């Protein structure tokens, strides 16, 4: 969120 | 010089044969004969980088760029190494120098684009990907990465042709036996066949096998019974998300709810301690907590898992950020299962099971998974909402005039006591209603003035827009709020006299067909708005443009910023109906909206990720909200928005069933999860290979 962080499910690097 | 040329040739030969250490030895021998050998330094650095020796690879990259100042390829690959070492600024310098040395270097522009992408700067990533493709039109990695950028911001220019080209690229790469340029986690968003999606994942699982085969470790000896564990089954949960992340927001209570007489819980953390209460709780309630982030070697970390005697190792990452699937490729445990964190198949032979359910993964689409299906009785999905947000179990409303349940809302642990201090409180049949009086005017005044909080009869009344100023740990879900919170449609600019359809997902889950469906619903329900999030904000102008092309004025769609976790869940009470994304459903997001009591309309597809919402609703007990096709989805949504008595019934049903159904019952979930574990074990202990557990 603006001013903080909202972690989500995201892909790993390749 | 000539001898060093021959030595570098032999090292390249031994490299292709897979003898990496002989290649290293011969690269070093070439450098011994001719020290100022740029190609040898660059070859050796590439080999060291593949082994994971990033610091040592950096040494030889630095030599290569000094000897050959025009060695643009070395700067680019050096930046790749710095990116993996998490030195983003250093990697940007190397990519920038590579493009300065050779402006036609397509790979360097694409690598620079990925830095912008990872940094959040999608318009800059898109610009750099298009430059790469202008320089090299046949460039799968850049084309597929550009496609995902355009997905994130809902840029659907030439969408059908784009989707056709993505399929063609994957078909060619699978045919030519190369690693697909589409990431397995993204494959759910594209109209690939189930076979292609499984094959993409299978190719990634083979990467992990290739990385662990160089360790030349033998197969582990696995326990054959439960004697050495005193009759207890040893379950190891492996996750990079023990901390502030959706994973812990779903399952942080499950380790402490396991039965210690029959289970011994090991939590293997792939990330360092982020200091949050989510990490505190899992560390305190698991029987054992092991920080594998301190053990970078996958061989030594796998030895640790095997030493603990784990019977069932649980993969909670799949192909998501922070994963170390090399641990599972080494097979330290006799049973290894996918659970909760990754909505797709691993495609890998070292994963035995995927924990799902009949609604999410019916036996008919089992060919989509490489694992054997392992059914939970209701849904495999779970959430910690009853523990994290108990203040939303009940609510009260303020009648600012019939009676609305979602215009002005109060929630709080001490709400009942506050209500008991007020006269003329009415109970609607049960929802308490505060009449329009001096108390009610003071609340509205606080909201309009942007005030943080007030006091009424000694009770703390907080503005729901200001939780990070009152208690930041309450705003993130790390603590239960200790004040009474006000949530109102005026806080977000929502109409007081219209139906509010919401969707709080990241915008990447929307596609053209979905927005057209939503536009059809808004046209049929003239007194309604669609409520979406700036997720990211740069997707907002694209959605609005497509909505305007579909015939919807700007005032039919309302955007809100992404909110802290508790405010996100709490403000879902203001909507009438959630319209779920069929391409990839709300997963964590669907649990969030249902905990607020909001009915959710879904159209399940064929992939796991497109069926999670219907499974949640089936467990909740609302079969009437599950659509078989796009027309039924529209019809259901329009009926909820126009049959106001039906809407009240369904909202009452969701409101009650989120408590009385199994959906949010973490104790029941753990016990069913334990029943499924013992089925896996007793099947293995009897000497059988994994088979479907679907009863
Ligand atoms: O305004 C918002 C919208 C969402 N979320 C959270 O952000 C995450 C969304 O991540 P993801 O897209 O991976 O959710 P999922 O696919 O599981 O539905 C979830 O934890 C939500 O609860 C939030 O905190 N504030
Ligand atoms: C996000 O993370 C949660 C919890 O790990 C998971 O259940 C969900 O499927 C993830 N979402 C996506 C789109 O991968």
């Amino acid at each position: 969120y603006p001013g903080g962080s909202t972690p989500v499910s995201s892909a790993n690097m390749m | 010089p000539t001898h060093a040329d021959s030595l570098n040739n032999l090292a390249n030969i031994k490299r292709e044969q897979g003898n990496i250490e002989e290649a290293v030895r011969l690269y070093r021998k070439a450098l011994e004969v001719f020290p100022e050998f740029a190609a040898a330094h660059s070859n050796l650095a590439s080999v060291l980088q593949q082994q994971g020796k990033l610091q040592e690879a950096l040494m030889h990259y630095k030599e290569a760029i000094r000897i050959s100042p025009t060695f643009a390829d070395a700067y680019s690959n050096m930046g790749n190494t710095l990116k993996e070492m998490q030195d983003v600024q250093g990697a940007l310098q190397c990519y920038t120098r590579a493009i300065q040395i050779n402006p036609a270097f397509a790979d360097a522009h694409s690598n620079l684009a990925s830095i912008h992408k990872d940094s959040g700067n999608i318009p800059e990533a898109i610009a750099s990907y298009r430059t790469a493709l202008k320089l090299k039109p046949d460039f799968p990695d850049a084309y597929c990465n550009l496609a995902h950028c355009l997905q994130i911001v809902c840029d659907w220019t030439d969408y059908d042709e784009r989707m056709k080209k993505l399929v063609s690229i994957v078909a060619d790469q699978l045919e030519k036996n190369r690693l697909p340029s589409v990431h397995p986690h993204h494959s759910m968003l594209y109209p690939l066949s189930h076979g292609f999606r499984k094959a993409i994942a299978e190719r990634h699982g083979n990467l992990c096998l290739d990385k662990i085969n160089v360790l030349h470790k033998p197969p582990y000896e696995h326990p054959k019974d439960l004697k050495l564990s005193d009759g207890r089954l040893r379950v190891g949960y492996v996750s990079s998300n023990f901390g502030n992340h959706p994973t812990s927001h779903l399952m942080q209570s499950i380790p402490g709810m396991h039965n210690p007489d029959k289970f011994e819980v090991f939590c293997y953390a792939l990330s360092p301690d982020d200091g949050t209460n989510f990490r505190v709780k899992v560390m305190a309630e698991a029987n054992h907590f092991i920080d594998l982030s301190q053990i970078p070697c996958n061989g030594k970390a796998a030895d640790r898992i095997h030493q603990d005697g784990i019977h069932i190792l649980v993969n909670m990452n799949g192909y998501t950020k922070g994963a170390r699937n090399e641990l599972f490729a080494l097979r330290p445990a006799p049973i290894q299962a996918m659970w909760l964190g990754y909505p797709g198949t691993s495609g890998a032979l070292f994963m035995d099971y995927i924990i799902t359910d009949q609604e999410t993964s019916p036996a008919e689409v089992a060919e989509q998974y490489s694992e054997k299906l392992a059914y939970m009785p209701h849904t495999f999905f779970i959430g910690d909402h009853a523990n994290m947000f108990p203040h939303l179990k009940k609510k009260a409303v303020i009648d600012f005039k019939h009676i609305y349940d979602n215009r002005i809302v109060l929630n709080g642990i001490d709400l009942k006591a506050f209500l008991d201090s007020l006269p003329d409180v009415k109970i609607v049949k049960n929802m308490p209603v505060i009449p329009m009086n001096t108390i009610a005017e003071a609340v509205i005044e606080m909201i309009n003035r942007g005030q943080i909080q007030i006091t009424i009869n000694g009770f703390s009344i907080s503005n729901g827009l200001a939780t990070t100023q009152i208690n930041n740990k309450a705003a993130t879900g790390e603590e239960v709020p200790r004040t009474i919170i006000v949530t109102t449609r005026s806080q977000y600019g929502l109409p007081e006299d219209a139906i509010v359809y919401c969707n709080f997902n990241q915008l990447y889950k929307i596609d053209p067909s979905t927005l057209q469906m939503w536009a059809n619903i808004l046209k049929r329900v003239p007194n309604s708005v669609l409520w979406l999030l700036r997720f990211p904000a740069v997707g907002e102008p694209n959605i609005q443009q497509y909505a305007q092309n579909m015939g919807l004025p700007q005032n039919r769609i309302i955007f809100s910023p992404v909110a802290p976790k508790e405010e996100h869940v709490r403000r879902g009470q203001l909507a009438d109906v959630c319209l779920d994304t069929p391409l990839c459903n709300g997963h964590t997001t669907g649990m969030d909206v249902l905990w607020a009591g909001t009915p959710m309309v879904t159209m399940p597809g064929e992939t796991l990720a497109s069926r999670v919402a219907a499974s949640q609703l089936t467990c909740l007990g609302c079969l009437e909200l599950i659509a078989k096709n796009r027309q039924e989805y529209e019809d259901i949504a329009v009926k909820l928005g126009t049959d106001l008595e039906y809407l009240k019934k369904v909202r009452g049903k969701v409101w009650k069933q989120r408590i009385s159904s199994p959906l949010f019952n973490t104790k029941q979930y753990t016990m069913e999860l334990e029943r499924l574990y013992l089925q896996m074990w007793e099947h293995y202990a009897a000497g059988n290979k994994p088979d479907h557990m679907i009863k």
